[PDB]
């Protein structure tokens, strides 16, 4: 697990053979990560939309460990102010909001 | 800061 | 309630006499709402920072009902793509992430 929200919900993740930190972001649809090198196929995706769009590489069905939980989901790879775990992956780990 | 994202 | 994340976590809020919809956003530090006309004193606050800053009005200790929970917190009033309930108010309603 239960994470309170007095601080930013930053967790450790393992992806593409690297240990990283990422923000559990219920306001984000998708997961976006920077400085990762993933194997396999990708397609460009445009995200954002305020001020213009940002193009990223969309990798589908990426194995990723989020806070001890080995899951699979789409990871967008490109420049991001900070690494974001979006709802697409929070569903996979069985993460809910509770009050 | 503040962190959503559409799409 | 327990809110799963397959959809955007949009909830009903009562604020300044009005019923509104807003997103439970754990990636947001602060709560930003548009088209509300709150009573009492305010100070300008600069938020965002990517591409420039956005100036909003910061109201402190605002009575607000979020999904049936009557709480008190800082509300920033200004133009926002989506009304956002940030961590500042999610702490007040006792909202946690769980997996």
């Amino acid at each position: 697990p239960q994470i309170t929200l007095w601080q930013r919900p930053i967790v450790t993740i393992k992806i593409g053979g690297q240990l990283k930190e990422a923000l559990l972001n219920t306001g984000a649809d998708d997961t976006v990560l920077e400085e990762v090198n993933l194997p396999g196929r990708w397609k460009p995706k445009l995200i954002g939309g305020i001020g213009g769009f940002v193009k990223v590489r969309q990798y589908d069905q990426v194995p990723i460990e989020i806070c001890g939980h080995k899951v699979i989901g789409t990871v967008l790879v490109g420049p991001t102010p900070t690494n974001v775990i979006g709802r697409n992956l929070m569903t996979q780990i069985g993460c809910t909001l509770n009050f | 800061t503040i962190m959503m994202q559409r799409g």
